[PDB]
């Protein structure tokens, strides 16, 4: 006989039911960081009103860290952290302007969270990211230049210093930072590989992010032979601030 | 200018990693690892070692038999003439049994080799599935890969096994060959009245496109924050860094919402898996439930209508 | 509203055009100059699509006008109009919507560039999005231009554009044999495998078996070395995924760009250069 | 590789994508390669009929002697210009049928007359001459025989496919669709007429044979599928072009030519005119069309020869 | 003629891997040989011996 | 004609890898040869010798 | 006419890497040449010489 | 030229040998395959006799 309902139509409707359930599942997972939202509705409600949208936040999950590193929970209540900036306009949706010298403000592309003050570890439990002085089993791959001894230049072509060592990932072998002995103050600062272009024939490392004189203020390591997560983010964020702050033209606009 | 983190400019080397130790009962790994400088320009320079126990050994044996049965028949189909085998390679194939044999085991001379290649590739794949499960178990990892692999195996099984059995004939399965399996794809759509109007075909396309959309988005996002260590997603997930924060804000500011460093991989996981889930269902319903997808789409009110600017007299009516 | 960590990133400047004039957010969305411009192109295009649905192909009173979501179709002009502008009711509406879409798409990408400048992040995402835009522009601009009529563009209809794809494909008898098309599909398929592999591995090491700690980079490398004897690496897997997705888009554009402008016969017959080589 | 711009033609409604593309330079050289031989001057149509002047005229009975002679001159240029009259005639005896080419040619006259008079649903008023197929060659360049395909070892049955074959326009589809469909009359339709399964036993392998035939048809006329189909519904006559109706009759026309005109000549044709299976060189779409949508780009040759029509 | 020091082969090839590879090889060979013969005149399942059971219905 | 110092080849080529490769090559070669012969007139399985076993 | 110092070739090329390559090449060339010959009139398997063994059973 | 021997001061003797050996084998295979594709084919030319005919 004939029927309007058929199995293809039944099954496709069943898929939509599954799919929309999946979307709500995924949107719940998406809210394990950064939520509840910082709004002006939560300010005026005296905190009574938490902005979370739909769906609401999931029940917290736990991450068990190896080597007795502790437990991470998600979502989590995070203490508000002051913003080192003042609004360009008091109207909602206005940007803010960094206080003081922008490079040193910790705001905008110079900003970063406060990551943990411990070192990422290898499976065996050693500090993962270390200089080649310490991980003596590492070498430069034949065919490529040794960055040690290369000259570090800033965005304006001025000599910022010399590469004094190379910091490698012991878990998954690669250069993560160059160690730069800064000419101006003889301090040794990290330089992320993400901000480094090699000019191999010149044996020069070019850093477009900052000027030569900006190298004096790269955040410094508490311990010269290892790097904490906290210090990794502070280092990378300082170079990144230069992308917007290091010269006047970088503010924009084009027209 | 800036470093884009596409190629590794300066590779470093260390003695090869033998791998995380596995529990008792796993076999020792085999192979002496080597380094490729050129693989090391785009990714990891180490090749090897590899694990190979009974599951993978049985899998590879089934798989080599299956692949050789295919190639042998291809070479036989140009009468052992190796030059004509190279000339015609993309056209050659191993053809399913004729429809007259139904689901019975067909003769060696006319379809038996296809059924054997199909049986042993299928067993080879099923054993490879177990391999993906066991390698995660030995490392203490969850089974996300084997779940996604099962979804691909489902689609594979529907194409060559489930649907042909449902339809009562190995002749409705897929031939083994490059261009021959493209013929099968086009002929399947023709026979079943235009696969574009199969709604699970439409969904499967949405998810295949979405996989490229999502990996372009995610791939590009991570490289742009790799300057902040964003490629190290384990510690960005447990200890959110400015990499994970800047990534979410790029997307939040672009399109109004965002996910997390962990949950993008869930979006990615489901998008890819649903590509082959919907594909299996679409093929599973073709011939078994719906014989003409266009007329099925007409029936449910979906097919567009156009002004008539061409038309043809049906000579079967006259 | 803002993410609980967002306020410290909402910095002034980094615009390409506009400066202080449009430098503000609207809820989560950043606007800026290309936000304003893109919004106008988008709302116009969407409203003109709905107007085309309202009047249909032959007027709102005909039986062909429909708001059925699968059946709504706004079509390009007849090929006889060449590279000229057709009347609004004879495909010109499609032509204006196309320009809105291109303007909407390009404005979206440039807005993304301004966002990257604010966040001090790389420009990979707008660069990658440019490949999708390029493919759209190959479809509605370059390929129609090389063949001499905007009417070679595809219609804007959820199912009607599949009819366009179908009939354009079968103009070449057996479109599956397009070499750039085969290559592009290989990239589309390989991308999907790679995406499922990547998603699975990250979820499986951060969500290990009960009682297990979070797994390590060493687990990730070991895991695929154990299965396939090779691990590309956690950075390189993101390199690979971007390469596969962009390659799929690029060869898509190539495969349709050569279908008409650079090849007019069946696609299987293209392979006769191989068959006719003096080796066999 | 080809260079833009191509020639283009719109076939269907705007945006449906039914469009034809061709290379302008190849079209110009094809037009040069499909020139029609200029028709002979008209002859006096008076005097006695050929039926009463000559001794063994069985087909061209009602032509005047002038129109009959004119026809013999024409067929010589169309079929055997290098050899001349004696390609079909015993020297010194025009009436004798004791040479195989004359016996064949007599049936060819009936073939053409049947085509020009009875198959206008196909050949319209344009019609065909000997030249349409022969092109100045006794043996048509684009005749065909059943194709045995590549050699197999004795313990493996040939598949009839999965091979690079020009006959299906270099697809790996079943590479001999001519024998089952343009000689024999196997069913070409496979698309179902109901949405839901239950009443269509056609098979995927039948779809591949049909698809292979359509490559050959398309390739023989130099067109894409959209010349005759809207490919969102290949089976739907209401969305097809009138060329599909024409193609339907042409398939039956081709079947009539091979079964009733060519095949009965097999025993009198020399072995050189036969394929490995003993079958005679015979007729497909390519034989007349020769990669043009109309033979000779639609040149009207038959109309200047009254002897090329029935009664 | 077997060699008296043949046992020293297990000083060369790993006994466990040999065992694993033989088991794997023989499972494949067993399935492969059964299937080849089923695709020939020797087939014992569809030979209607001792009877055809599809005809009793 | 063989050399008296031919045993020194095991100072050059690893005995372990050579043995594994030999049995792998011989097993694959033997499968291949059985395949070739079955696909020819020499087929001993489908030759109906001593009898055809497919009864009506 | 070979050179007296030709043995010095094993000072330049690794004898081990050379021996494995020759074995692999010779195996493949042997397989390749056998197949080419089988594809021609020279076929010694399907030539029904001395007799055709399938006729014996059909 | 008298100083041509210095070419081995510029180009690695070991890779050049390997490249020459690799190139010559492929070329030899290529040329045989080309000639066997033409009228010059000496294998399927039924010369001195057709052996398949000998078996019919
Ligand atoms: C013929 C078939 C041939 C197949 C051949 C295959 C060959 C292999 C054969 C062997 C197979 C063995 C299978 C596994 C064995 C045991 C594995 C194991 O370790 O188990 C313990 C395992 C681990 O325990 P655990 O403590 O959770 O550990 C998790 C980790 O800590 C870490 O976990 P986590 O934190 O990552 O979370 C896990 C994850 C869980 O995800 C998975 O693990 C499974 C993923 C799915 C795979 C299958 C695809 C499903 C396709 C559905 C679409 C079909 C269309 C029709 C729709 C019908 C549904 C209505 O969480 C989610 O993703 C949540 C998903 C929510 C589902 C969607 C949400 C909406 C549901 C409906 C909403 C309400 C509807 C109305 C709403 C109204 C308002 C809108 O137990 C689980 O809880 C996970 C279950 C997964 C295993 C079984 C399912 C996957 C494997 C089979 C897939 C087969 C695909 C074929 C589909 C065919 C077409 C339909
Ligand atoms: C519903 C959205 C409205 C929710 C709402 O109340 O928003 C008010 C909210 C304000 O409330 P509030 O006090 O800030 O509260 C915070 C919210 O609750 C914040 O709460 P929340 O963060 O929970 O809310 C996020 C919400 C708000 O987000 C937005 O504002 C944008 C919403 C766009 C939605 C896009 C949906 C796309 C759907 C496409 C259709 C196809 C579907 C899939 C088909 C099959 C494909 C496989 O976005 C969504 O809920 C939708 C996100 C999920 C979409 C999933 C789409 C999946 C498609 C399939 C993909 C394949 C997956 C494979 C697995 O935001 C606004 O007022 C927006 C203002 C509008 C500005 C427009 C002008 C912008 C100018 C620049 C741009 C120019 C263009
Ligand atoms: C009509 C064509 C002829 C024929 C013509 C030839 C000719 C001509 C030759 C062969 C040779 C060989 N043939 Mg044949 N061959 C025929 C039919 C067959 C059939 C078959 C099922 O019908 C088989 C399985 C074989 C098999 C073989 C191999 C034994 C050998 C090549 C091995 C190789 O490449 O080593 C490569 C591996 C290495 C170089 C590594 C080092 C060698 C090791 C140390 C020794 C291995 C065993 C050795 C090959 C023994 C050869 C002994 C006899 C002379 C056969 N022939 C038919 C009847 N065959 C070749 C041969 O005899 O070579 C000496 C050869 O020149
Ligand atoms: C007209 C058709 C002729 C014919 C015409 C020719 C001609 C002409 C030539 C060959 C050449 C070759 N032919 Mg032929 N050939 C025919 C039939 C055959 C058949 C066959 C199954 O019918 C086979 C297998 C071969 C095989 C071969 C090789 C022996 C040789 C290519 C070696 C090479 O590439 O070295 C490349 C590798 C290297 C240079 C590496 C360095 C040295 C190596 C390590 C030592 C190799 C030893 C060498 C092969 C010894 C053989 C010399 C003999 C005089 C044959 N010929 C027919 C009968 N053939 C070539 C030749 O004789 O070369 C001297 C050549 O120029
Ligand atoms: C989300 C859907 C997508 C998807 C998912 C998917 N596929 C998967 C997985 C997942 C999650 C796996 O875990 C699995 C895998 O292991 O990937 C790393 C797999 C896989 N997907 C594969 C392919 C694949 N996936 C495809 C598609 C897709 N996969 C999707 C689009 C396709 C397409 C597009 O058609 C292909 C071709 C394989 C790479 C792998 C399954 C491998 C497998 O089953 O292997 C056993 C089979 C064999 C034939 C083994 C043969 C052995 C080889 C010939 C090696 C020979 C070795 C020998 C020792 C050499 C000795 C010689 C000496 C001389 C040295
Ligand atoms: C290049 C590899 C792949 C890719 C990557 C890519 N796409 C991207 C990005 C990247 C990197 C973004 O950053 C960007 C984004 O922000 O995503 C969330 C985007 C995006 N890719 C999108 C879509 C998408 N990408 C696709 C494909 C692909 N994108 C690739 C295969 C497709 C396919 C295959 O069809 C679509 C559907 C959007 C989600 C988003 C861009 C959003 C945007 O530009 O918003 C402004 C425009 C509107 C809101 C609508 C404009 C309306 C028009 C004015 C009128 C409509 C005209 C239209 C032509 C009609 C079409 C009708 C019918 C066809 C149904
Ligand atoms: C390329 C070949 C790499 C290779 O062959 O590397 C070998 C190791 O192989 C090994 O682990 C095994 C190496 C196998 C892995 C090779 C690559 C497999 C494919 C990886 C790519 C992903 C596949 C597709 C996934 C989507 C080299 O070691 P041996 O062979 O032991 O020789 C060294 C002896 O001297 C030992 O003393
Ligand atoms: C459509 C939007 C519907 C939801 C309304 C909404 O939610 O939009 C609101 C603002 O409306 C706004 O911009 C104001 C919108 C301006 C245009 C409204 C025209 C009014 C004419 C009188 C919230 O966005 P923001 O102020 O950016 O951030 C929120 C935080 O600062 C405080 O919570
Ligand atoms: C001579 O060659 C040598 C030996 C040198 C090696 C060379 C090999 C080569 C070149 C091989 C080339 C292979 C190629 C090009 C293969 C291409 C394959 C493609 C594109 C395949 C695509 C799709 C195929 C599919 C989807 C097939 C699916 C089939 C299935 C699932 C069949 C299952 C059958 C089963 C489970 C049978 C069971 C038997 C039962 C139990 C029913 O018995 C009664
Ligand atoms: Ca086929
Ligand atoms: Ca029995
Ligand atoms: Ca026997
Ligand atoms: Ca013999
Ligand atoms: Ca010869
Ligand atoms: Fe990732």
């Amino acid at each position: 006989i004939t029927h309007y309902i058929d199995a293809a139509q039944i099954t496709i409707w069943a898929f939509w039911l599954f799919f929309f359930g999946l979307i709500i599942y995924l949107r719940r997972e998406d809210k394990r960081e950064g939520y509840p939202l910082d709004s002006d509705r939560t300010e005026r409600s005296g905190g009574r009103v938490k902005v979370v949208g739909f769906p609401d936040l999931p029940d917290p999950k736990t991450f068990v860290l190896p080597h007795n590193g502790g437990t991470v929970v998600a979502p989590r209540v995070e203490a508000p952290v002051a913003v080192n900036a003042t609004p360009f306009s008091p109207a909602p949706g206005s940007p803010l302007v960094p206080n003081g010298d922008p490079m040193l403000s910790g705001f905008g592309p110079a900003a970063s969270p406060d990551r943990p003050k411990h070192c990422d570890l290898t499976f065996e439990g050693l500090p993962k990211i270390v200089p080649m002085r310490v991980a003596k089993e590492f070498s430069i791959a034949e065919g490529d230049p040794d960055p040690r001894g290369m000259t570090v230049v800033g965005l304006d072509g001025e000599v910022a210093g010399t590469v004094s060592d190379v910091w490698v990932d012991r878990s998954e072998p690669q250069i993560r930072y160059l160690e730069v002995e800064v000419a101006a103050n003889k301090k040794k600062v990290l330089l992320p590989i993400g901000f480094s272009r090699f000019d191999k024939k010149a044996r020069k490392v070019k850093v477009d992010a900052i000027k030569a004189a900006h190298f004096a203020n790269v955040p410094t390591l508490s311990n010269p032979d290892q790097v904490t997560l906290y210090e990794e983010d502070k280092v990378c964020a300082y170079y990144a601030g230069g992308k917007l702050y290091a010269t006047a033209e970088r503010a924009g606009p084009l027209l | 200018p800036e470093y884009q983190n596409i190629f590794t400019a300066v590779q470093v080397r260390a003695p090869a990693y033998p791998g995380v130790p596995l529990p008792k009962g796993n076999l020792p790994r085999i192979g002496r690892p080597i380094f490729s400088y050129w693989l090391g320009k785009i990714g990891d320079a180490q090749i090897g070692p590899i694990y190979l126990g009974l599951t993978g050994t049985l899998s590879i044996f089934f798989g080599l038999v299956a692949i050789s049965i295919i190639g042998f028949n291809m070479l036989a189909s140009v009468h052992w003439d190796v030059f004509q085998f190279l000339k015609h390679f993309f056209w050659l194939g191993l053809e399913p049994p004729p429809p007259q044999y139904g689901l019975r085991i067909p003769p060696l001379s006319e379809g038996g080799w296809w059924l054997m290649a199909g049986l042993f590739l299928t067993l080879s794949i099923l054993l490879w599935w177990v391999r993906t499960y066991k390698r995660a178990e030995a490392l203490g990892m969850s089974q996300h890969l084997s779940w996604a692999f099962a979804a691909a195996i489902f689609f594979y099984l529907v194409l060559g096994f489930i649907r042909p059995v449902m339809m009562g004939s190995w002749a409705k399965a897929v031939p083994f060959g490059i261009f021959p399996h493209l013929d099968w794809t086009a002929a399947f759509s023709i026979r079943y009245g235009n696969l574009y109007y199969n709604p699970f075909h439409m969904l499967s396309i949405a998810f295949l496109y979405g996989s490229a959309l999502l990996f372009a988005m995610h791939g590009a996002t991570i490289l742009s924050v790799s300057r902040f260590g964003g490629d190290r997603e384990i510690d960005q997930i447990t200890h959110r860094g400015t990499a994970a924060e800047r990534a979410a804000l790029f997307w939040r500011w672009t399109m109004g919402f965002n996910v997390t460093m962990e949950s993008i991989h869930r979006w990615a996981w489901w998008c890819a898996v649903l590509t082959v889930i919907t594909a299996g269902i679409g093929i599973l319903l073709s011939g078994t439930v719906v014989d003409n997808w266009y007329l099925w789409a007409v029936k449910h009110g979906m097919a567009p209508a156009y002004p008539e600017v061409v038309t043809a007299v049906n000579p079967y009516e006259t | 509203a803002m993410l609980s960590f967002e306020k410290k990133y909402r910095v002034r400047g980094g615009t390409l055009i506009g400066g202080d004039l449009f430098d503000f957010w609207v809820g989560p969305f950043y606007v800026g100059f290309f936000g304003v411009v893109g919004f106008c192109f988008t709302l116009l295009g969407v409203l003109l699509i709905v107007w085309g649905a309202t009047i249909g192909p032959t007027g709102p009173t005909s039986d062909l006008q429909t708001y059925n979501l699968w059946r709504i179709s706004i079509a390009p002009p007849d090929l006889s109009y060449g590279l000229r502008m057709a009347p609004l009711t004879e495909g010109g509406l499609w032509q204006i919507i196309t320009i809105c879409a291109a303007g909407a798409f390009i404005s979206w990408a440039l807005r993304e560039v301004e966002i990257c400048r604010k966040l001090g992040i790389g420009f990979h995402v707008p660069f990658a999005f440019s490949f999708a835009i390029g493919a759209y522009l190959v479809l509605v601009f370059v390929r129609p231009l090389l063949m001499g009529a905007w009417g070679h563009g595809f219609p804007y209809g959820i199912l009607s554009h599949l009819d366009w794809v179908s009939n354009v494909g079968y103009q070449f008898l057996h479109f599956h044999y397009n070499p750039a098309h085969m290559l592009a599909i290989s990239f589309f398929f390989t991308n999907c495998l790679a995406l499922s592999m990547h998603g699975s591995l990250i979820l499986s090491v951060t969500n290990p078996q009960k009682g297990e700690p979070v797994k390590t980079s060493e687990h990730e490398n070991t895991f695929f070395r154990d299965i396939v004897g090779y691990s590309i690496g956690a950075l390189a897997i993101h390199r690979l995924g971007l390469f596969l997705a962009l390659s799929a888009a690029f060869w898509s554009a190539v495969c349709i760009l050569i279908s008409g402008p650079f090849w007019t016969r069946g696609w299987p017959e293209w392979w006769n250069w191989w068959l006719e080589l003096p080796l066999w | 590789c080809e260079g833009p711009p191509p020639g283009t033609e719109q076939i269907g409604y705007r945006g449906v994508g039914m469009e034809n593309y061709y290379n302008k330079r190849q079209r110009a050289l094809s037009i040069q390669a499909n020139q029609p031989v200029e028709s002979l001057p008209a002859a006096d149509s008076t005097g006695p009929k050929a039926s009463e002047v000559y001794q063994n005229v069985q087909v061209l009975k009602d032509l005047s002697v002038g129109e009959f002679t004119r026809t013999m001159v024409a067929v010589t240029t169309w079929v055997s210009p290098k050899e001349g009259c004696n390609y079909c005639h015993v020297p010194g005896n025009w009436a004798s049928d004791d040479i195989y080419t004359k016996v064949v040619s007599r049936r060819m006259f009936e073939l053409v007359r049947a085509a020009n008079s009875d198959w206008k649903a196909h050949v319209a008023e344009t019609g065909v001459t000997c030249y349409t197929c022969h092109r100045g060659n006794p043996v048509p360049k684009y005749a065909w025989v059943t194709d045995p395909g590549p050699k197999y070892p004795s313990g493996l049955k040939p598949t009839g496919q999965n091979y690079g074959s020009k006959t299906v326009a270099y697809a790996s589809l079943p590479f001999d669709p001519l024998t089952p469909f343009l000689d024999q009359a196997n069913e070409i339709r496979i698309t179902g007429n109901a949405a839901l399964a239950g009443s269509n036993p056609a098979s995927l392998k039948q779809a591949e044979w049909t698809f292979g035939l359509m490559m050959n048809i398309s390739d023989s006329l130099g067109v894409g599928c959209t010349f005759c189909h809207n490919t969102r519904a290949f089976n739907d006559w209401t969305q097809s072009t009138p060329k599909r109706t024409t193609a339907w009759y042409a398939i039956r026309h081709v079947r009539d030519i091979n079964q009733n005109y060519i095949w009965p000549l097999n025993d009198v044709l020399p072995a050189s005119r036969k394929g490995p299976y003993g079958d005679p060189l015979r007729v497909s779409c390519m034989t007349c069309h020769q990669a043009v949508n109309k033979p000779l780009y639609g040149a009207q040759m038959a109309k200047d020869y009254p002897g090329l029509y029935k009664t | 003629t077997m060699n008296a020091n043949l046992y020293k082969i297990w000083l060369i090839l790993d006994p466990r891997r040999v065992l694993v590879s033989i088991v794997a090889f023989q499972i494949v060979l067993g399935l492969l040989i059964h299937m080849i013969v089923l695709s020939t005149d020797l087939n014992w399942l569809d030979d209607n011996i001792p009877v055809s059971y599809q005809a009793l219905g």
